[PDB]
RNA sequence: GCGGCCCCCUGGACGAAGACUGACGCUCAGGUGCGAAAGCGUGGGGAGCAAACAGGAUUAGAUACCCUGGUAGUCCACGCCGUAAACGAUGUCGACUUGGAGGUUGUGCCCUUGAGGCGUGGCUUCCGGAGCUAACGCGUUAAGUCGACCGCCUGGGGAGUACGGCCGCAAGGUUAAAACUCAAAUGAAUUGACGGGGGCCCGCACAAGCGGUGGAGCAUGUGGUUUAAUUCGAUGCAACGCG
RNA sequence: GUUUAUUAAAAACACAGCACUGUGCAAACACGAAAGUGGACGUAUACGGUGUGACGCCUGCCCGGUGCCGGAAGGUUAAUUGAUGGGGUUAGCGCAAGCGAAGCUCUUGAUCGAAGCCCCGGUAAACGGCGGCCGUAACUAUAACGGUCCUAAGGUAGCGA
RNA sequence: UUGAGCCUUGAUGUGUAGGAUAGGUGGGAGGCUUUGAAGUGUGGACGCCAGUCUGCAUGGAGCCGACCUUGAAAUACCACCCUUUAAUGUUUGAUGUUCUAACGUUGACCCGUAAUCCGGGUUGCGGACAGUGUCUGGUGGGUAGUUUGACUGGGGCGGUC
RNA sequence: CGCGGGGUGGAGCAGCCUGGUAGCUCGUCGGGCUCAUAACCCGAAGGUCGUCGGUUCAAAUCCGGCCCCCGCAACCA
């Protein structure tokens, strides 16, 4: 659909728990390099100190350039607009040493730039060799299992 | 492989079916011709079947069986 | 329908699927009833109960053309080739004859290398 | 390296008793020839298979494995390329040195005097004494004991690369270093460890049943936050009604 | 070698060679209203057209468009065929209008229908086409890299003021 | 062969009642039966498979119509024949094949004649195709005739009418 | 310009005709299903038939219209 640039690759290195899907505001230019302009979302996290849950990682820059006089830079701290249901909690199950809020995907809700964000957790590499061994233990068990069937 | 089992059988046990290979050539021909490994797994499984009677050997030994 | 009491049956078996049809002593086919064609599409189409299914498929809508007794013609290794021959003795047909018509070349073609 | 059968031409091996030559023997730098597959040139042919290539899946990504097609190639003939883990990793020849268990092909005698008995040769497999070795193993077709000759090795990396030579249509092939760097690289065996290696065992571990947490209220403890202080220690399993 | 007889002799043309495509003989093609010719008294190692240009290493990706080749189901689809529908005149009725037989006309268009296109595929030594954005490496820098926009693919080998 | 056209002919059609595979409209109470019946063995038809249509022979000589519950009524009998399937004959296209006889031969024989011209027949192979004429769709820079404005600080371009 | 038909559950297709006694599946939810989802299995839902009138015992059916989707040759102001 109106889907935007996605983290695939934090599936690999989190193992995210629960999702939200909280909107997020930002500045005119960002709306227009929103629909197409090269909008990035690789290594998206969150730096909350009270409410200010702001969407770290996203290289958006404007294609075509619409900065006059006070500056605009492509890289910024993009303010959250999340549920005060969702605010309070995140005092609590995110402060764990490896816990942390991304951001598995960006899209639209009618005009509207909702992000899907979610509870990251966090692989270890010794854990990390595990899942793909598993991944390719699913495939090869049904393997076997053909084979009494031929 | 073509039998009629007389008239009064009502089960096949076409047991010539299976006498020839049923499956032997059926899967050899399936894929892997690989023209050095049937000649590579026809040494081993041979020397396994002569270690396997040279292995039945083993019952001079008293072992209290 | 020509009322054919006679009849062939011609079972093509594969590891994936089984091909059930019924053709006359000149081959003609009378119609087709795979185990595709009852249903099983995907992990379900290799099963002798599937391959039952199928057999039963073809043994009715046939009826118009009345055969009791059928020469059993089995090609290709899968899950039939020893279920569909209990469901065609249970199907009331005469198992007049098996015969085994699996063609087995003398290694002319070269198979493929798939499957690592 | 060579197998559907037939025919045509042709080499070698081994067995039997004799006849013959009378050391013509062995080996070999150079040199010469042959030499898998892939490849190159030319004229063909091309079912199936199949690099490359294209598409479909998988994955975070998969220009891979998988799936569907599919060219060169594979195939015939003419030449080229002289390269393979071209290896039983053990060069060629002669002689001597416990055996046992198999196969193949001879041939001689006795009883074919009943699917026979005993000899004597070649090729060859497996296990093994002596002996050798770093051990594994080798072991009368030795890695045992010697003799004849040739090729080759001299720490690892650089480097079979550089430059030069010749061969080659090209791809490349052969001949063959230096500077520089490292204090190790390596071979076998051993103890554990791990194995998406295999075989067996048991345990509420699963299955199988029955009761709960996680939803709710209050009770307790921990983290987090605040505070003047919200002492401090315990915080995988094996902390969190713990001290 | 050929060429702008008479301002340009060459970087042009030709060329050997390679490739594509067409042609089965009363061949394609060409001259030609037509006879008949060339091709050729030759017949696929042949002939016609086109592209390139000895030779050496080679010649990648792209079929959407255009063009060509193949396919036949369906859509549309000329001439013909004229079914139907309308009118004119009027034998007669209406002593008024109004109607209307038969005939002859004008008009209507169903039914019939291949090629073609739409459609389904193949084709680039068929014409031709072969991009971008920002982020990223422990000096700066730079991106091997990762994500993104569109396309049929996004210029390969090689070369480059 | 294949369909269409119509002739002949049976088949052919239970909203709901209701014993009914009763179509509509409609003339009708006696048809009819031993020129072998009710109703049999059933074949096949059949179908909303409700149950009729229903060959033959045994059976052997009666059955139904107004009559009855029904919106309606009775194929007791039919008329127009609707509906529906096949046979029948008939006019037609379309397709497949055979034949030779128009048509083709730049296959062969001889003849005019000594002449691959041409013509004569013989003969072979094709064969109602091919090809030609008329009509007609498609294609067609191969070819032909022409168009492509004015204003304008020259013109082009832009802008305007 | 006047010739060829069909419009019906949210969707795409039939019953209509040879009259009366509207369905199918796609999308839905209901359940099964399950280390987990799903494959797959069934449960349920929906328009009085494009609209308006007439004929008809009986109109979704048939006929009159009207409207819509188009298809078509027309197209010399």
């Amino acid at each position: 659909s109106a889907t935007i640039a996605l983290n695939k690759r934090a599936r690999h290195e989190y193992f995210i728990e629960e999702e939200f899907e909280a909107g997020l505001a930002l500045q005119g230019w960002e709306v227009k390099s929103l629909r197409a302009g090269k909008a990035n979302i690789s290594d998206s996290y969150v730096l909350l100190r009270d409410g200010e849950a702001f969407l770290f990682g996203a290289n958006i820059t404007p294609m075509a350039v619409a900065s006059t006089h006070v500056v605009c830079d492509p890289t910024r701290t993009r303010k959250l607009l999340l549920n005060q249901r969702e605010l309070d909690s995140l005092y609590g199950r995110v402060n764990r040493e490896g816990y942390t809020v991304v951001a598995l995907s960006l899209y639209w809700k009618n005009a509207w730039c909702k992000v899907k964000i979610g509870v990251a957790k966090g692989k270890k590499q010794h854990d990390k060799r595990s899942d793909i061994k598993e991944r390719e233990w699913q495939v090869d068990k049904a393997r076997i299992m053909k084979n009494a069937h031929r | 492989i073509k039998v009629r089992e007389n008239e009064p059988f009502d089960v096949a046990l076409r047991r010539f079916k299976r006498s020839c290979e049923k499956a032997g050539v059926l899967a050899e021909v399936r894929r892997r011709e690989f023209y050095e490994k049937p000649t590579t797994e026809r040494k081993r499984a041979k020397a396994s079947a002569v270690k396997r009677h040279a292995k039945k050997l083993a019952r001079e030994n008293a072992r209290r069986t | 329908r020509k009322q054919v009491s006679d009849g062939v049956a011609h079972i093509h078996a594969s590891f994936n699927n089984t091909i059930v049809t019924i053709t006359d002593r000149q081959g003609n086919a009378l119609g087709w009833a795979t185990a595709g064609g009852s249903g099983f599409r995907g992990s379900r189409k290799s099963t002798p109960f599937a391959a039952q299914v199928a057999a039963e498929r073809c043994a009715d809508a046939v009826k118009e053309y009345g055969i009791k007794n059928l020469e059993v013609m089995v090609k290709g290794p899968g899950p039939g080739r020893e279920s569909t021959i209990r469901a065609l003795n249970a199907a009331g047909f005469r198992i007049t004859n098996i015969t085994d018509v699996t063609p087995i070349p003398h290694n002319g073609c070269r198979p493929p290398k798939k499957r690592r």
